[PDB]
């Protein structure tokens, strides 16, 4: 019998492009359409229509663009109904609408003002493509108490996303945190935060930073924590002075100085050297016991005087861990589930006790033995264990064999893992894993499609096709034969820039469970990319760096970016920096954002398909009945 | 100025420099608050060391 | 001496904030583009940061560019935030030397404000000469007396012997009211029609503030805040739909 | 055109809770325009006296 089904994103938004696929498993020049009409009651929207291709074995290249309708608006949200015909048969399904129309990048000149200055700020309106898009905005400022002191609403009607405002700060005015609110006019929810300082301050004239020689701390050292003093100007240069030092502990919602610990150094040519005794640090709290120390970190903060008794930079390295072992494990981009009988690879995320990744690092197993693996720069590690095909769940933790070191300090964490619900006890699954390396644009991506069937069916799988989700969307979709005898295919790949930041591989294929009756057996896996610019913005001196620059000089610099692209400047001094280097604008910012709020959270691989997808974000239908849950919220529970 | 459900909320700045009475006139329908605040130097200066 | 030569003055803490527009056909999708901009007088470094909004690929931000200023000899002047007038203070004027091999002998003067009250006089102006060795750093007290309130200007100058090298540093100051800064509440009013007021129109008089020990010569600020009071009721969300499963 | 003395500065370096740093001594006459002083403690019950 033939055999059709809907392939369609679990959140799509409005004023934007969407992508469904259908498929026939039905040769023959059948045409199909999609209709989108609004939820509750039927009420159109929009409509389409396209016809298959039996010499292309029916893929759905079909998108749609949903109406920029105005009665959409208070009280519960709303759902779409999403209808599709190919001529003789009729399958709907509900989807969500998102008031997250796009992302508005909120971005000042500096960080910290002074009454009688003047705030200027660009709003970066762009949708879930991160490209220009004409909308119209709301703008609150609001005083530090919470109640906004102006507000204003703008269009970015043919202004290719750059939204420059300003405001005039008085000289009557409320010291603090200043907040700047601006949220799409059809979006009251969808409201982007900026706070900036206003203080009463002056231009520091150097940075003082305080690093440790290990940058974590251990409690059985037997010699104490030795932190340097780097003093430099912001210019680079080097200081003659001295600085005071001060330690305190950093428990839960307060401050514990030490007074002991009050020590003073000569600042020997923009260079320091100060020890922390263990004697001081013990006697600074009244434990008996040195171990309750774990789980609490310390906080060292300096000042530095210059000889001249100028200026006045006091700096803080808050957060520096106290911890047994050097090395943390986590769980965050490994998947819950695993794969019995087939090899489970892991996703090994050891780092810093403080987020900052390792290297040259191996992985050790309670009871396998003879493998390990090495970290690279991103901080990930490999490993592949074989499962246990019955229904034992699997509970394995990360230890470490690294050399000249202690087997007492190894981490350790109980993980919990769920077996797959295979329908029909079938025992087939699915595996994207690829190889962890360094993926760049323009280079190419072997991925590997993992395949364990059973012999009994094994050449009926035709070919497997692969969908690509990023940013909540279908990137792209393809089809690979699978010939019977091969247990292993290779798909190279061509990384392009539009797989920034990731990008959801999904893979599914039809299937018959064991009497004439339908089924789909798919899996998705995470897969990140190097977070670097889709385009390529890069800005330098045209000039043959000959000699330094000289106040009131002129120099001609060189801008290179894409084409038909709008950049915008902000030259700032590091000495707001130094004040307050808070909320900042970077690009792994601006990636952060869009995770957050991607479709996707967990890995992949759920509890049953429909699990597989809604961690994978897709909307499955078919005239068979099957379907999938639906979501009401944006962000990920938990 | 006028005060609207939706846009409510919102601190309306008057500023004035000479110290004189004040007339205002609240109608239509609904509720409102009102303050009125000088900020000024007093001459109560102590020691500052 | 310091009569024909520039001093600095514009340090602000953020400037180019412009936009700009890459017209240039492609090459190989990478644009050139050559544009004159004027580094400020700080002395300092510089974090230029660009964002690209391009109609094809998307947004991008470029990794900071940081221009590092440098001299071989200059003067920064450092000043508190504000001061209080009719007062003793005291200023600091450090003059920097990042010469590695040169002694120098150095004039220094500051020009007198008429709203400040220094030993610079119309007349008998500082005339100072001191030494710096090479790769050091120097400082200058400096005595004032505030007023007059305002923003004031403080001026620095300096020049060294058997050398064309000089600098100047303009800075501005606030200048404060002696006194503590403080908010006497003249009133707080409830503004509502039918209930407090005559038949629809309202009319509420607000008495002049008390300002019994005001400090003479000094200007006030009264703030008239208006605000709406949210009344927000009832009628939310109705019966749940958990017993409608039966109908 | 004044300066402090050099040996009142070394016997005060001498003395506990006194701190002169040592790029402070070889500053001789010529230049010696600033100084800084940096106490341990600071007694409140009486007047601590320094000349
Ligand atoms: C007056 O200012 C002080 C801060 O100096 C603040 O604590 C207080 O809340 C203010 N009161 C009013 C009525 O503005």
């Amino acid at each position: 019998s033939p055999m059709y089904s809907i392939i369609t994103p679990n959140i799509l938004r409005l004023e934007s492009e969407e992508t469904m696929v259908l498929e026939a498993h039905a040769q023959g020049d059948v045409p199909v359409t999609v209709t989108v009409h609004d939820f509750p009651g039927k009420k159109v929207l929009s409509s389409e229509k396209t016809v298959l291709t039996p010499a292309t074995n029916h893929m759905g290249n079909v998108t749609f663009t949903i109406p920029a309708n105005r009665e959409f608006k208070k009280g519960r949200n709303k759902f779409v109904t999403v209808q599709a015909t190919f001529g003789t048969q009729v399958v709907e399904k509900v989807v969500l609408v998102s008031l997250q129309s796009g992302y508005l990048f909120i971005q000042t000149d500096k960080t910290i003002y002074t009454p009688g200055s003047t705030v200027l700020y660009r709003i970066f309106t762009v949708n879930h493509k991160l490209l220009p898009v004409g909308r119209t905005v709301m703008v609150n400022i609001e005083n530090p108490e919470g109640i906004p002191v102006k507000q204003d609403s703008l269009s970015s009607q043919n202004q290719l996303g750059v939204l420059p405002l300003s405001w005039d700060i008085p000289e009557l005015v409320n010291m603090g945190q200043w907040k700047i609110r601006a949220y799409y006019e059809n979006s009251p929810q969808q409201v982007f935060s900026t706070e900036f300082e206003v203080k009463e301050y002056v231009l520091p004239s150097f940075e003082v930073i305080v690093e440790p020689t290990e940058k974590f701390y251990y409690i059985y050292n037997e010699k104490g924590l030795e932190v340097t003093i780097t003093a430099r100007f912001l210019y680079g240069k080097k200081v003659e002075g001295t600085a005071f030092v001060i330690f305190g502990i950093q428990d839960g919602e307060q401050r514990i100085s030490l007074p002991e610990s009050l020590k003073r150094i000569p600042i020997e040519d923009g260079s320091g050297e100060v020890v922390l005794s263990r004697k001081v640090l013990l006697d600074g709290v009244q434990n008996p016991r040195a171990e309750d120390l774990v789980g609490k970190s310390l906080y060292v903060s300096a000042t530095v005087i210059l000889h001249s008794g100028s200026d006045m930079v006091q700096a803080e390295r808050s957060g520096i861990p106290i911890v047994t072992s050097p090395y943390q494990i986590h769980f965050t981009k490994t998947p819950k589930y695993f794969k019995p009988g087939m090899p489970f690879d892991l996703m090994v995320f050891v780092t810093n006790p403080d987020g900052s990744p390792a290297y040259r690092v191996p992985v050790a197993v309670q009871g396998e033995d003879t493998v390990q693996s090495l970290t690279q720069g991103d901080g990930v590690a490999k490993l592949s264990i074989n499962t246990h095909p019955s229904q034992k769940p699997l509970s394995i933790t990360v230890r470490t064999k690294k050399q000249e070191l202690s087997e007492a300090e190894q981490a350790t964490r109980t993980m919990q893992a769920l077996p797959y619900s295979t329908v029909g006890n079938s025992n087939n699954y699915l595996h994207l894993s690829v190889l962890r390396t360094e993926l760049r644009p323009g280079e190419t991506l072997n991925v590997n499609f993992l395949l364990r069937m059973d012999r009994a069916h094994e050449a009926k799988i035709r070919y497997y096709t692969y969908l690509i989700m990023n940013k909540g969307r279908l990137l792209k979709a393809g089809r690979q034969v699978r010939e019977p005898g091969q247990d292993l295919v290779v798909l190279p790949l061509s990384i392009t820039t539009d797989f920034i930041p990731s990008f959801r591989l999904v893979a599914y294929y039809t299937l018959i469970g064991a009497s004439g009756q339908r089924e789909v057996v798919a899996d998705s896996v995470w897969v990140d990319v190097k977070d670097s610019c889709v385009g390529s913005l890069v800005v330098k001196s045209g000039q043959s760096e000959d000699r330094q620059p000289v106040p009131g000089q002129q120099m001609t610099l060189k801008i290179e970016g894409d084409h038909g692209a709008r950049v915008v400047l902000v030259a700032v001094d590091k000495g707001v920096f130094v004040l307050n280097k808070k909320n900042k604008l970077t690009q792994s910012k601006i990636w952060d954002v869009v995770e957050k709020a991607d479709i996707g959270c967990t890995p992949g691989s759920g509890k049953d398909y429909a699990g597989v997808f809604s961690d994978a974000g897709l909307t499955f239908t078919s005239s068979s009945g099957q379907q999938t849950a639906q979501r009401a919220e944006l962000q990920c529970p938990q | 100025h006028r005060i609207h459900w939706e846009s409510a909320s919102l601190l309306r700045s008057e500023e004035t420099k000479e110290n004189e009475g004040f007339t205002v006139t609240a109608e239509g329908k609904g509720q409102g608050t009102l303050s009125v605040v000088t900020m000024y130097h007093a001459k109560a200066k102590d020691q500052t060391c | 001496a310091e009569e024909n030569i520039v001093s600095r003055s514009e340090f602000p803490e953020s400037w180019l904030w412009n936009v700009e527009d890459l017209k240039e056909p492609p090459k190989n999708g990478i644009s050139t583009k050559l544009m004159n901009i004027f580094l400020k007088d700080s002395i300092t470094t510089w974090e230029i940061l660009a964002v690209s909004m391009s109609d094809k690929k998307g947004i991008c931000v470029a990794d900071p560019f940081e221009v590092t200023v440098m001299q071989d000899f200059f003067i920064d002047l450092r000043l508190p935030y504000s001061v209080v007038r009719n007062e003793q203070v005291e200023i600091r004027a450090v003059l920097y030397n990042y010469r590695q091999n040169q002694e120098l002998k150095v004039r220094v003067e500051l020009l007198h404000n008429p709203a400040f009250c220094s030993l610079a006089t119309t007349k008998r102006r500082h005339q100072q000469t001191v030494t710096i060795p090479p790769k050091s750093s120097l400082s200058v007290p400096y005595v004032i007396v505030p007023l007059k309130t305002g923003l004031q200007e403080v001026e620095v100058k300096a020049a060294v012997y058997h050398h064309f090298i000089s600098d100047g540093v303009r800075k501005s100051l606030k200048v404060v009211p002696e006194g503590i800064r403080m908010n006497k509440t003249v009133a707080v009013r409830t503004l509502d029609p039918e209930r407090l007021g005559r038949e629809g129109v309202q009319k509420e008089d607000i008495p002049p503030a008390d300002l019994s020990d005001q400090v003479p010569d000094t200007e006030s600020e009264t703030r008239i805040l208006l605000q709406g009071t949210p009344v927000a009721q009832m009628t939310e969300d109705a019966v749940d739909a958990e017993r409608l499963k039966h109908l | 055109g004044f300066a402090p003395d050099t040996d009142d500065l070394k016997q005060l370096a001498n003395g506990v809770d006194r701190y002169i740093s040592k790029y402070e001594l070889d500053k001789a006459f010529s230049d010696r325009n600033t100084l800084i002083i940096y106490l341990d403690k600071v007694s409140h019950s009486e007047d601590d006296c320094l000349a």
